[PDB]
Order: C-alpha cells, then sequence, then structure tokens
C-alpha cells in the first residue's frame, strides 16, 4: 500500500540556472501490510449404543 | 441412566423406547367343579317329586 503527500517547496523566484529545490522526498517507499489465518475446529462422538 | 451419553452426542430422558400391544397372562388353576356336574332344566322358581 502506497503513501500519499508529497510536500513541494515553493521557490521566491530571485535565481535561474535550476536552480530547483524539490522538498527531498522519499521516490519509492512503500508499506506491506500481512495477512494471517485461523482454524475453528470441532469434533463430536457417537458411541455404539445410542 | 435412560439418559445416556452426557459428554457429548444428543441423548433423551424416557420414552423413546417402542411398546407393544399383546397381553399376557400366568397359567391360572384349571376349572372342574364348574364344569362336570349334570344340569337339570326347570320353568318356574320350585321343582317338585315324589
Amino acid at each position: 500500500v502506497e503513501p500519499d503527500a508529497g510536500k513541494a517547496t515553493w521557490v521566491a523566484a530571485s535565481t535561474y540556472g535550476t536552480d530547483t529545490t524539490t522538498g527531498e522526498e522519499v521516490k519509492g517507499a512503500l508499506k506491506e501490510i500481512h495477512f494471517s489465518t485461523y482454524k475453528l475446529a470441532a469434533k463430536s462422538f457417537i458411541t455404539d449404543e445410542t | 441412566a435412560v439418559n445416556q451419553s452426557s459428554s457429548v452426542e444428543v441423548s433423551s430422558e424416557s420414552y423413546e423406547t417402542i411398546f407393544s400391544q399383546r397381553i399376557i397372562r400366568d397359567l391360572q388353576k384349571e376349572l372342574v367343579v364348574g364344569a362336570l356336574f349334570e344340569e337339570l332344566p326347570m320353568s318356574s322358581k320350585i321343582l317338585t317329586m315324589l
């Protein structure tokens, strides 16, 4: 599962040259979410007399 | 008792069992004084003879 924002830092416009800041954001970070399974079980019996 | 098992299967109390419609009887004493002597027919109330 992905993450969102993502904050781009505005630049006052004194300079030219590129000369571009970018808020130093992680290019590819993701989150694993993992699932697990439980088991319900029962037993019954029948005696050889009833 | 009748209510068996009780861990764990479904078992009832009484009135599960099959009933029978035949009637039995013990060997009664033989009938002999009521079926030995001779009958005399009559037609009134008292009979007289000489």
